[PDB]
């Protein structure tokens, strides 16, 4: 069925059907997660290494969230989510351990995938990393994201607003050095959201979804 | 109590300076649980401010909690180590004794302290000589006790009698004790105590 499948076929039920107007970006993220994990053969073969951080940005509400979870889904890998805010939420000295307790768990269950949503909330412009708890929770992460080049069949995504408003070591060789930038959609892409949308709603008999998505620009 | 392996180890312990002056004010009580220790109200003499126990976390910070209702009580000891003099005999010890005539008021058990345990006790040694046997047998804290709580003995003798029985020199003064009138009296009706 789909993604490893009534029975053949709430955010682990989700799939590249839950998204709609973003086909360039969605083949990006999959050739680049899916490829190193599903068949680590073919770089064996070609004798390179995958590039490991994927650091996806654009404005809030596009779906980066979901689409990281839908990749993770599909592939059928150990997912770990790290999320900015709760991870800062911690007592000091604790933020710290639940990155290292993240990342060895993630390590220890390979092919997995590690998810770090709002990444600059955590690591921030080092000029905003104002204060010891900051400076000492972002020596920390670059230190777990150098030394996972060792770790193998492990992909760390991170997703941020805009890509001026990370710590600039984390756009380095061995850390997220791909990137994919999401815009809003077109016609086709709007339209193609409002039929994901409206698939339960008891819409009326006139309805011209095609003119909503023509006078819905910006959306 | 005894130890983890099932002996009768001994343990020592001491409260703070500043349990010490909790208590005073009052301000504490026991509680329920044997480890806590209850918080009494500010009524209308003692009052009672909001106590803060300190304790340092895993990641080495130190964090206060309020504990009004109960707080362990681990915070208000520190324990000392007992110990025995090494086996070399050193013997500055005051007493060769703790065996023999019976202790305090132990009137539960048979040890009821009476003229007849002194006539079996410290009377076969009055009626031979042997200054040292006589000696090793006066000198026990509590038949020092009783004899001065028998008040035959005037207290010039019984401070003769003392320095006798726990001075390292006792030679002479155990000698005039013999021969003093109040021990000749003491041992005289002894005798004919039965
Ligand atoms: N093609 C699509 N693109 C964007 N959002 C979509 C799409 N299809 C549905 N949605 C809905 O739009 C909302 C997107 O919210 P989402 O949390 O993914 O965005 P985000 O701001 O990028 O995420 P986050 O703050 O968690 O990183 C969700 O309701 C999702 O269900």
């Amino acid at each position: 069925g789909k993604k490893r499948k009534n029975n053949l076929r709430n955010m682990n039920e989700v799939g590249y059907d839950d998204i709609g107007g973003c086909r360039k970006q969605m083949a990006q993220i999959r050739e680049m997660v899916e490829l190193p994990l599903r068949h680590p053969q073919l770089f064996k073969a070609i004798g390179i290494k995958p590039p490991r951080g994927v650091l996806m940005y654009g404005p809030p509400g596009t779906g980066k969230t979901l689409m990281a979870r839908a990749v993770a889904n599909e592939t059928g890998a150990f997912f770990f989510l790290i999320n900015g805010p709760e991870v800062m939420s911690k007592m000091a000295g604790e933020s710290e351990s639940n990155l290292r307790k993240a990342f060895e768990e993630a390590e220890k269950n390979a092919p997995a995938i590690i998810f770090i949503d709002e990444i600059d909330s955590i690591a921030p412009k080092r000029d905003k990393t104002n204060g010891e708890v900051e400076r000492r929770v972002v020596s920390q992460l670059l230190t777990l994201m150098d030394g996972m080049k060792a770790r193998s069949n492990v992909v760390v995504i991170a997703a941020t607003n805009r890509p001026n408003s990370i710590d600039p070591a984390l756009r380095r060789f061995g850390r997220f050095d791909r990137e994919v930038d999401i815009g809003i959609p077109d016609a086709t892409g709007r339209l193609e959201v409002l039929r994901i949308h409206t698939k339960n709603m008891k819409l009326a008999d006139d309805v011209d979804l095609e003119a909503l998505a023509a006078e819905t620009h910006g959306y | 109590s005894g130890n983890l392996e099932g002996e009768i180890d001994i343990s020592s312990y001491q409260v703070s300076t500043e349990a010490e002056a909790l208590v005073t004010a009052d301000m504490i009580s026991g509680s329920t649980f044997p480890s806590m220790a209850y918080i009494n109200d500010t009524t209308d003499e003692r009052y009672v401010p909001e106590i803060f126990y300190m304790k340092s976390n895993e990641y080495g910070i130190t964090v206060k909690e309020n504990a009004k209702p109960a707080f362990p009580v681990d915070y208000l000891l520190v324990t000392l180590t007992h110990g025995f003099p090494n086996t070399d005999t050193e013997t500055n010890s005051k007493f060769v004794s703790s065996t023999g005539f019976p202790w305090s008021n132990r009137q539960a058990m048979g040890q009821s302290q009476d003229y007849q345990e002194l006539k079996k006790y410290l009377f076969n040694v009055a009626s031979s000589g042997d200054f040292n046997l006589l000696h090793e047998k006066i000198s026990n804290f509590h038949l020092l006790l009783y004899i001065n709580s028998l008040q035959i003995l005037s207290p010039d003798e019984w401070k003769l009698l003392i320095e006798s029985a726990v001075k390292n020199e006792w030679e002479e003064s155990l000698l005039k004790l013999v021969s003093s009138a109040g021990w000749q009296t003491l041992v005289m009706i002894l005798q004919e105590s039965g």
